[PDB]
DNA sequence: ACACTGCGAGCTCGAATTC
DNA sequence: GAATTCGAGCTCGCAACAATGAGCACAT
């Protein structure tokens, strides 16, 4: 029921739509108007509400009351959510019936075992100039486009691809995610790109050993098919969402593999990347510390000279 | 096994049946208590064949005043022995289970080349020879100095056989071409009319296509055999060009001009009536007159009839018993042979479907010879639009009438062009313990050039280079053999002899042989047996033919023989033909199919065909690519059946030549691997 | 337990062993497994023979003899990295001169070729069908361990002459399938005692530190503590009943009537192989 | 008496944070 | 409490679609 199949959806026994489609508040199509008419008047069993942390939003929750279901099933793997409203679904769908342990799947080998590692990069004494002298938001591309993070990003991409590992650089905010893409000649899905093109850069990275990165921004945040990575340099995500770091730990698992997370030191995102260790610690996973990389001067490795370093500060501050 | 479907209790022959064949027991049942026809596509040639006759063979026990005998039209010959090995295989589970003996016979009917035992006729190779030598021997003028029984010549088994083959009826025991001629051998009887005469008391009858769609056959065969059967379309994708062909009569200046011979030796015999041959000599020099001209294509069905009462005068009364009379006056002329006439009923069957058959029909007379543009070379063609017309009869006179094969591709066109309303019109897929195919449709070439074969994007080599370079890629990942079927034959060699200019065909033969299969039926057999010989030892062949074929309908492809089939374009037919430029102005004001509806339907029809040629049993599998940018349209690679479209997902739909290779070089290692 | 074994490695040298999907060289991951493989060949089995040829541009050339030496295996398996490997392989070629040599060994024995193999294509310039009429005679055991795919030869290769036929997942299914070629199926020869250092008695030839034959007079040199590890086997040690002070470690046989603890009597049937009673 | 399928606009959400 | 950033899916207008080849079974 998405809009672009429609697999005779009048009649039938397993049905299965997405959220925004039932829950749809503006004037439906023709298509969708009928099948509506038809859902809304039958008794289900078993609706299965995958990714159940969505569902306490304000459109979402509206759903378990269009349609009328005798037994409601939630599946998901991140429970965790800000605003306080995972002990308000508790109600919408039941008691939340089993975790699983999340040490005990990886000591039994159906997890793999992932070697966290929060390596962080110091700030460079130009950018570190005009960090502390603004507030209002310009600071996020600062700790963000460090040119010391971008050498920690050039170095752990060369140290897997010698290594033979699928690497996957999840990056939002979406200006250095094209100064990142195209300084190193890597494919990116920046996320208005199409779903076409989406398609075909994703397959190439699966049964193609030579294209090895890739560098998504914001699309990997759900249960997507990304194609069982290896290692996730993970840079510059979202604020606080430990809802985040648990699904961009979702495309490891899926030492054997390991994730890393960029950090531009003595900035914000030094207290913003405890916050989402918070629900992994709690899990059992370490988050080590790399404060020096294994000879990150040795090999050749962007914005060594001031001179081109003093240039990358004049194209971020003209964005304002 | 005691298998229980909704109300009947069928025998079958096995231990564990899909889950998917036990339903097409159960819509199969749903046609035969409704007394209604029905259209089932379903995949499989074996498995399929011991399923319905699992469920007819039960039917006819608990039922059997409402279903007498059951008809089973195939396409030819093999499989005509083919279902009669299943139909054992089920008697004598019959035969081990409840421990008696049955009154029930079967049979398989076919030419006279295939009953024979009469040493002096049997070696005749062509068809048309033996049914002449035969009749020099079994005329009614010829036994009518029998009756003196002297040394004058006949058949032995002939007369041996209606003075003993009329009193005692065959007991039991189905029976194959090869018994019928045993029980003739050993008797002494004649095994075509022995057949012949125990059709009509039978309970399964295993023939050909045309003993019953063909109108000048099916009068004189299964005129008065049975009111209440069941005739079943076995692998009937082409009943809309079988029943075409039937209907329609091609004439040209060779067979006119060889009808005059047959008047002059009708001449000389008549002094050794009158009017008919200068009946005939009238028609014969209207239709010279009318393949003498040199203009442009015309057409004209009824009008035809007009303009041949006023150069001629004459009319379409006398015109519609004129191939009755021809064959009336060769009796009374007492002639040998009647194969030599061929030429000449040839125009007594054109002068009677003018008469009488004028709906949907048409006469293109073409004195423009094909790719030329001033050749001396005429020819008129009575072309039948309408595929209704053949069996209008067979829909109307037997019961309930089940068409089936693997691939029809819509099932909502065959009720369109064949003019019937069916009651279930069913579809089904096969079930299997993996991914069993691949299907996947290469695209864009490696450096995203597009590659489909179109007919303004042939010449150019970034098209022709994109072929060779996915030829020579998948024959380095594919073990033991690759089918490439081309869209024709002056395709096959302006590409073959393109890549071999450049360097691309001297790398292909360091990997697979390669056999191209050519026209004539000499060098092909020696090209076929030779592929089969290098995908059982190491290297590995490459059969490289045409989608409208003799290998592409006949041969078919198990195992180890083909991993994968190679669709080098989308193989439609000639879009500029003026036979077929007329049939779709016809299936445009009746039936209102679109002219490109019907052009794809009949292409996805022939690439699924030789596709689905690739598996054939539990543990084959097969790679199936389709090399054209035009299948990925969602009106073709929608027509394609259901067990090929469900594994034809969205990243296998626009893949390029190297991204290709990496789907089939993880499927055939994936398969490779023990359950 | 088991029998000797001979058995002979067939390496593909193809144009298709300069492929990915493995470590840097697909022929370069094939060679890192073998120099595994020779060392746990020789070590569960000990007076077992390896020759190793490679087959390459329509020939077959033979890089190692026959000869039970652990160490000129791998030294020449080093050698090999460098090759070309060119031209597309053979297997009729390669069979033939794996059985110039390996039918005239006597009977008592498990004659055996593995053939690792890359290719899909055997250009060979006869029939390969009465060499498995040939090899089935011979009682050799033809086995293959294939790369990518799966080739009808190499089927029916194997379970007519009596082998397995095998299609690699990944790396980690490949050494599992050459891991299975060590445990041998289930006569008297004559080797030679080395004792002195490493001398041959024979021929009173000195030579390396190895488990070698002697080839001035053709005799084998094995060791004998090599020898005694296959002991214990035979005539193992009956288990106890159990129903303080014991006997082995001082802090119930029913042959030498001598109690035990718990970990003397895990200890007994595991490391030990014999009654520390009993010895007495 | 012209016109199929992809593909970008608006529209309205969610998640988490600034303002 | 009211914005932002970047994602999502659902409708729905928009612009323009296409279609080239070759032969044996069956009745008196
Ligand atoms: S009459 Fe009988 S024996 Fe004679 S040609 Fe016909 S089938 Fe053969
Ligand atoms: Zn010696
Ligand atoms: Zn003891
Ligand atoms: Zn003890």
């Amino acid at each position: 029921f998405t809009s672009d199949a429609k697999d005779k959806p009048i009649g039938c026994s397993v049905a299965i739509s997405t959220y925004s489609m039932l829950g749809h508040t503006t004037k439906r199509s023709w298509e969708a108007e009928r099948v509506m008419e038809w859902l809304k008047t039958q008794e289900w069993g078993l609706m299965i509400l995958d990714e159940v942390h969505t569902i306490p939003a304000k459109m979402f929750r509206r759903v378990l009351t269009i349609v009328q279901a005798h037994c409601k099933l939630g599946l998901t793997a991140t429970l965790v959510r800000e605003d306080d409203k995972i002990v308000d679904l508790n109600f919408l769908i039941g008691p939340k019936l089993y975790e699983a342990n999340w040490m005990e799947l990886q000591n039994n080998g159906y997890i793999a075992k992932v070697q966290c590692a929060e390596v962080w990069c110091p700030m460079s004494p130009e950018f570190y100039r005009e960090y502390v002298a603004i507030k209002t938001k310009k600071r996020i591309l600062l700790y963000t486009m460090n040119p010391n993070k971008f050498r920690a990003c050039q170095f752990l991409i060369k140290f897997h691809e010698r290594r033979n590992d699928k690497i996957i650089v999840f990056a939002d905010n979406v200006f250095a995610l094209k100064e990142y893409a195209i300084r190193l000649n890597k494919p990116y899905i920046y996320g208005p790109t199409s779903q076409g093109e989406r398609m075909q850069i994703l397959q190439n990275f699966k049964h193609n050993p030579k294209i090895n990165t890739i560098f998504i921004s914001k699309v990997g945040d759900t249960s997507f098919d990304l194609p069982e990575a290896n290692v996730l340099i993970q840079i510059s995500s979202h604020g606080g969402s430990r809802r985040q770091e648990a699904q961009r730990l979702g495309r490891v698992l899926r030492y054997n593999a390991f994730f890393y997370s960029l950090v531009s030191q003595d900035t914000q995102e030094m207290a913003y990347s405890t916050k989402r260790q918070r629900f992994l610690v709690d899990q059992g996973y370490s988050f080590k510390v790399i404060t020096k990389l294994a000879g990150m001067e040795e090999e050749d490795l962007a914005f060594s000279t001031k001179e081109e370093q003093q240039q990358l500060l004049q194209k971020v501050l003209a964005a304002t | 096994m005691k298998l229980n479907v909704d109300g009947l209790l069928v025998y079958f022959p096995y231990d564990y049946i899909y889950p998917e064949q036990f339903s097409y027991m159960r819509e199969l049942k749903r046609t035969l208590d409704a007394k209604g026809h029905g259209v089932l596509e379903m995949p499989s040639g074996t498995g399929k064949t011991v399923s319905l006759l699992a469920l007819i063979m039960a039917y006819q026990r608990a039922y059997p005043l409402e279903v007498t005998k059951l008809i089973y039209c195939s396409r030819t010959v093999p499989e005509i022995e083919k279902v009669i090995e299943e139909l054992r295989k089920l008697l004598n589970f019959y035969e081990k289970q409840e421990g008696e003996k049955l009154p029930f016979l079967g049979l398989a009917l076919s030419s006279r080349k295939n009953l024979c035992i009469h040493p002096e006729v049997t070696p005749l190779r062509f068809g048309k020879d033996v049914d002449g030598k035969c009749h020099s021997l079994t005329a009614s003028y010829v036994r009518a100095q029998y009756q003196h029984d002297t040394s004058l010549p006949h058949c032995r088994f002939y007369e041996e056989f209606d003075a003993h083959g009329r009193e005692v009826p065959l007991p039991a025991g189905i029976y194959n071409l090869d018994d019928l001629k045993a029980l003739g051998r050993r008797q002494g009887w004649c095994p075509y009319f022995l057949a012949r005469y125990s059709i009509l008391h039978a309970n399964v009858v295993v023939y050909s296509y045309h003993y019953l769609l063909d109108p000048k056959i099916a009068d004189l065969v299964s005129k008065e055999l049975a009111r209440k059967a069941v005739v079943v379309f076995d692998e009937a994708h082409n009943i809309d060009n079988v029943c075409i062909d039937s209907m329609s009569v091609n004439l040209t200046r060779r067979t006119l001009d060889r009808c005059q011979g047959n008047l002059e030796t009708l001449q000389k015999t008549v002094l050794r009536a009158e009017h008919f041959l200068g009946f005939l000599r009238r028609l014969l020099e209207y239709v010279k007159w009318r393949l003498r001209v040199q203009h442009v294509v015309q057409e004209s069905p009824p009008a035809f009839l007009s303009g041949l009462a006023q150069r001629v005068c004459i009319q379409r009364k006398p015109l519609r018993f004129c191939a009755e009379r021809l064959r009336s006056l060769l009796h009374t002329l007492e002639i040998t042979d009647l194969a030599d006439f061929s030429p000449l009923t040839l125009l007594a069957n054109f002068a009677t479907l003018v008469s009488t058959y004028a709906k949907g029909f048409t006469i293109i007379i073409e004195p423009f010879d094909d790719r030329t543009p001033t050749i001396a070379n005429p020819i008129l063609h009575f072309s039948c639009m309408d595929a209704s017309l053949a069996i209008k009869p067979v829909f109307e006179r037997f019961q309930s009438v089940i068409i089936t094969s693997g691939t029809l591709s819509p099932l909502d066109i065959y009720p369109k062009i064949l003019d019937f309303h069916p009651v279930t019109m069913a579809t089904f897929t096969m079930t299997l313990a993996r991914v069993c195919l691949c299907p996947m449709i290469i695209g864009r070439g490696n450096d995203q050039v597009a590659i489909s074969s179109k007919f303004e994007t042939r010449e150019d080599i970034a098209v022709i280079r994109n072929y060779g370079n996915l030829l020579l890629e998948m024959s380095a990942v594919v073990p033991d053999g690759i089918v490439a079927f081309f869209t024709s034959y002056q395709y096959m060699e302006s590409t073959v002899a393109s890549w071999y200019e450049q360097g691309i065909l001297e790398n292909i033969q360091r990997n697979k042989l390669l056999f191209i299969e050519t026209q004539d039926g000499a060098e092909t057999s020696v090209a076929l047996e030779k592929y089969q010989e290098a995908c059982e030892n190491g290297r590995g062949a490459i059969l490289l033919s045409v989608a409208r074929g003799k290998v592409s309908e006949g041969i078919d492809f198990v195992h180890h023989y083909g991993r994968a089939v190679i669709m080098f374009g989308v193989p439609y037919v000639y879009t500029q033909s003026r036979i077929l430029k007329a049939r779709l102005e016809y299936l445009r004001d009746q039936f209102q199919i679109r002219e490109n509806d019907f052009l794809t339907f009949d292409a996805m029809r022939h690439a699924a065909q030789c596709v689905g040629r690739a598996i054939r049993g539990k543990t084959d599998y097969g790679l199936m690519v389709f090399a054209d940018k035009r299948f990925a349209r969602g009106d073709k690679r929608g027509k394609l059946p259901r067990w090929i479209q469900e594994h034809l997902t969205d990243a296998n739909l626009n893949l390029t030549v190297d991204e290709g290779v990496q789907v089939a070089k993880y499927f055939l290692r994936q398969m490779a691997q023990p359950f | 337990l088991g029998m000797m074994r001979h058995l002979y490695v067939v390496v593909d040298g193809s144009r298709t062993m300069e492929d990915q999907d493995l470590k840097p060289n697909r022929l370069t991951c094939t060679l890192k497994l073998l120099e595994y493989f020779v060392e746990e060949y020789f070590d569960q089995n000990p007076i077992s023979q390896i020759g190793i040829i490679v087959t390459k541009s329509k020939r077959a050339e033979k890089l190692t003899e026959l000869s039970g030496n652990p160490r000129k295996h791998i030294t020449s398996l080093k050698k090999a990295v460098d090759m070309t490997c060119h031209g597309e392989p053979s297997l009729y070629n390669s069979l033939s001169i794996a059985m110039q040599t390996l039918k005239h060994m006597p009977g008592h024995t498990s004659r055996e070729v593995l053939i690792i193999f890359s290719s899909l294509t055997t250009c060979d310039p006869s029939n390969i069908y009465d060499l498995i009429k040939t090899l089935k005679a011979a009682k050799i055991r033809v086995s293959v361990i294939g790369l990518s795919a799966e080739v009808r030869v190499c089927t029916v290769l194997a379970r007519e002459t009596g082998g397995t036929y095998h299609v690699i997942l990944d790396e980690s299914h490949y050494k599992e399938l050459l891991t299975h070629h060590v445990s041998p199926p289930p006569g008297n020869t004559e080797p030679g005692l080395t004792l002195g250092g490493y001398f041959c008695p024979q021929c009173r030839a000195k030579y390396c530190e190895l488990p070698v034959e002697c080839k001035i007079c053709g005799l084998t040199l094995v060791s004998a503590p090599h020898l005694a590890r296959s002991y214990h086997h035979l005539f193992p040690l009956d288990a106890f009943q159990e129903i303080r002070f014991c006997y082995g470690c001082q802090g119930v046989c029913a042959v030498c009537q001598n109690v035990f603890c718990v970990d003397c009597d895990v200890f007994v049937h595991d490391s030990l192989h014999c009654c520390p009673g009993c010895i007495h």
